[PDB]
């Protein structure tokens, strides 16, 4: 076969990878898309950074707010309102806090497929979002950031931003099960260390990336 | 005046440092960590980890 | 400077949390009921009034 | 073409399982060569055809097969009609697995 | 397309859909409503 | 034998097997759910995660309950009103309290197949279908969390949540026996090592996750 | 040979192991049994968990109360009465609590087949078994928590839990044995590392499920 | 006014210090737990780990 | 094929990775721009160096400000005007100083995709165009330094700063994946082993840079 | 007052059902 210089996407990448091991016979490609399923997963499993991100509203409605399906790991969590975090905690506190009501430092915690918020909070949605309303984003509600499980390949002409930055990653790491799938382990070898130095070099990028400008170690508060 | 703005500083310098210590810190990724188990407040534990 | 304008065009296959292979199916059946629940509720608010 | 049970004992023992990966042959001139593989679990059966590739002469050097039968066999088949190729010799690329 | 500039491109997450159980919880929001309405 | 891209189902897996283990013979693929037993046997031996955790009512008598069946492992447990999160404690301090004592905190031990409780307390089960639109809960009733073992296959199209979020985990580890029937050994450890790589992988999207949203210290003080 | 999906029992495991020892003779068979008996004792003799655990009433009578055949290891021992649980020490320390006669703590011992208790306690049971009588669970007296000797197989379609939950392990620890029999050691290494890998597993689910729901480390009691 | 705003929130930083130490909390591995012996109230060994 | 000796192009650099790694076909030319876009996403990926850093100006509606796409690592950022360099904090400090605080410092930081300002800054961008001789900066402006992602090349006679300045550096990176295509294993860590001694010596030549006119210590007291 | 998270598909099962009944009911 043959590709284009860029590898936009699946379209190619299908097939820039059965290129890549030189020998592409049919027992071997209609595989191809269950390596990637398999590199994807063993990617996003621990990998952590914005561009899979979301801003999302909530509605506590008693404080069993519930937890969105595409939910990996949550960064941080607020108001739009005056900006206030909040914090996590456990159960074995957050009962506490219960059985003594007197609340500003909001704490919640992860109840099965349920959040808990101390104070019973009244973030809205609407109901079913057939919307017809931006409302002031939700009468401007909690805000989450979380990372979310992105989507699965389903199509050639389908993509994802990793191949517009970091597509060598995928190559590598899926010729990892390719050559799993038939026995030549060195190969094996070779590409799982290549993925992997690939990959930290971007958690890196990242790291330095967040905490830049030389911010002190904590602005001490009293209040 | 001058002692003022000294004993002043001096003692903000003072407060800031106690009010860091005082209330403490710990240290432990979440190998190991045991959320659940360790945000018990009963100084008494029952549960730790090996 | 941004524009909201894109939209999902993969399928929800994946995902470590909620929604699985063998429970898309519900999702996708709950969510596209819940629109049409809704839109006849945004219609049945409009008749009552 | 067609040679049944190939066990390797050169190599290795008969029982062993032998990861297949590919056929490096050394062909002459122009054609389209057409590759089978397959083999049997036992000695004495003829085996089931596991793939079919193939082979043009100038674009493709040699072909893949996925193989781990102790006793493979491969078929060469040449149907094209302007096809005056020829081959001076095979190179199985395989690996070793195991026994019962 | 780029050197050193990252910030100008970001890949989207596979979708931002809420659960089931959230369905469910809009469902009786949406519900509720109803018998207040019937009554 | 051929399998489709979106592996989700025993049926497509037991064939996906005997692709990867490329041998198709009467002296192996019968046996292959022998290995998909014993590769989720495994597994599920150890792993705790929520998506195979589950809600349970009790039908606390007289400070006693019933382990259920499919229990493996306890986590939090609370009233359905005002929290109360319950606390383990051992047989041998259970019994100095009910001896001695003749607002307090909760606490329970394990007595085999038994549950047993210091302040008698007595919870029942929802009342139950009727008309049966809703399963009403009843007062004084408490909830339970634990981890329950999924049910085995046992059917072709039957499907589990690990197919759906990690098909290669349970490829590799049912290879691991398969290269355990035939002495593949070089290939028992190469399944094996990737067979951990991904099981070991599970646990830190986890307890990253459980301790996501504010890493803090602990604000639960008696007062 | 040939077996279903999954391996219920005897009648169809002993023809397994055969099978994963391809190479199955009359002379190898025939102590299939006898490979069983050797490897489930191999495991029973170290292994503890509840699904073995026994409930069981006793008749102190004299402080003479004997030990049930099927005894292993106590893992706890009570009164149905109030709850109050027993602990236990050696014959130097109850053979004085009788030279200082005054016995709220329950002390008891193992003096050979026998089990002493310092005051001279008066459970029951009635006579031989003939019954006719549940009594209140024999007059509501002590009961025991012990793990048994679990039944040897003696039948094709007798079975265990074992079976039902893990037989992967009982197949490898056999073949164990059966690699022993016919000299094939490197199988007997790969047999028993997974033996054992298996077996681990359960324990640390046994270790993961005792003590959930954060229990203090112990609630110190004045009195 | 000042005097007891810092003495106060002295006092304040130095009892959340105080109890939280007076809990007294004990943590192991997950291996070598024990917990059967652990959490026993008596004080006294006749249950013990190497 | 032949290059030139000043290579500076894309189109050059794209035949002279086919001269060193000296086979020419059509299974390596064409998956030459991808071994390239492979090599500069690693490499690119943690590399931080002045050359590729970049002014901007900001848009502060009301304390917030949305993150340019090209964006990968920020450094300092001040005033246009008096200096008053900027601050990074955390979403859990600066939400306290804006319940608290209903001449001071500047702390800012990031939500997801969006930047944050306690003091709600507001800032406006030049004011562009028209004749369009100048680009005339607007009052209560802010100036952002920041690392950019270099653009792919997509293009032969494109250029970028590294090959003017380390031509040698993407030849050896490209090489290593050029060498993954067919394992020539020994290339693959010769061509790294260079690789990364040119990528470290990027390094030394900033450090030493950013402190070289004077090394003294820190003449920052608060008074 | 805060919900478990069991199955989802329970809960879509639950979703559809009452919804079925209300708005048919409401027809």
């Amino acid at each position: 076969p043959d590709v284009q210089y860029p590898i936009n996407t699946y379209g190619w990448l299908k097939k820039a990878v059965a290129l890549w091991a030189d020998r592409d016979d049919d027992e071997f490609v209609n595989q191809i898309p269950n390596f990637i399923n398999f590199a994807e997963k063993e990617i996003y499993r621990n990998l952590r950074i914005p561009p899979l991100e979301k801003e999302v509203y909530l509605d506590i409605k008693d404080g069993v707010a519930y937890i969105p399906p595409d939910y990996l790991e949550a960064q941080w969590m607020m108001r739009a309102k005056d900006g206030t975090i909040f914090q996590v905690t456990s159960p074995e506190e957050i009962s506490y806090r219960r059985q003594h009501g007197t609340n500003q430092p909001v704490n919640f915690a992860r109840f099965g497929s349920r959040f808990i918020f101390y104070p019973s909070i009244e973030a809205d949605t609407p109901y079913y979002p057939d919307d017809g309303s931006p409302l002031i984003p939700a009468e401007n509600s909690v805000i989450l950031s979380y990372y979310a499980d992105p989507p699965e390949f389903h199509e050639d002409t389908d993509t994802s931003t990793i191949l517009t930055i970091a597509p060598e990653l995928l190559l590598y790491f899926t010729l990892r099960h390719a050559c799993l799938f038939v026995q030549d382990d060195n190969g094996v070898q070779k590409w799982s260390a290549l993925g992997k130095a690939i990959l930290d070099e971007m958690v890196e990028q990242n790291k330095k990336q967040e905490y830049s400008g030389s911010p002190i170690a904590i602005p001490n508060n009293m209040t | 005046k001058d002692i003022q703005d000294l004993r002043t500083a001096l003692v903000r310098g003072y407060i800031d440092n106690v009010n860091n210590a005082n209330y403490g810190r710990y240290k432990a990724l979440v190998g190991a960590y045991d959320r659940r188990s360790l945000l018990d407040n009963r100084p008494g534990g029952v549960v730790e980890m090996e | 400077i941004v524009y909201n304008n894109q939209a999902p065009d993969a399928v929800n296959n994946v995902g470590q949390f909620g929604a699985t292979e063998g429970s898309i199916g519900a999702y996708k059946q709950a969510a596209e009921y819940a629109a049409d629940s809704k839109y006849w509720a945004l219609l049945a608010e409009s008749k009552f009034g | 073409l067609e040679r049944t049970g190939i066990d390797f004992d050169n190599v290795t023992n008969e029982w062993n399982q032998k990861h297949i990966n590919r056929f490096r042959p050394q062909t002459t001139g122009s054609g389209t060569y057409i590759f089978e593989a397959g083999g049997s679990q036992f000695s004495n059966e003829y085996g089931h055809p596991h793939t079919s590739k193939t082979y043009t002469i100038g674009v493709d050097r040699h072909v893949s097969v996925r193989l781990n039968h102790p006793y493979l066999f491969y078929n060469v088949i040449d149907n094209d009609v302007n096809s005056n190729a020829a081959i001076n010799g095979l190179t199985i690329e395989f690996a070793v697995g195991g026994r019962r």
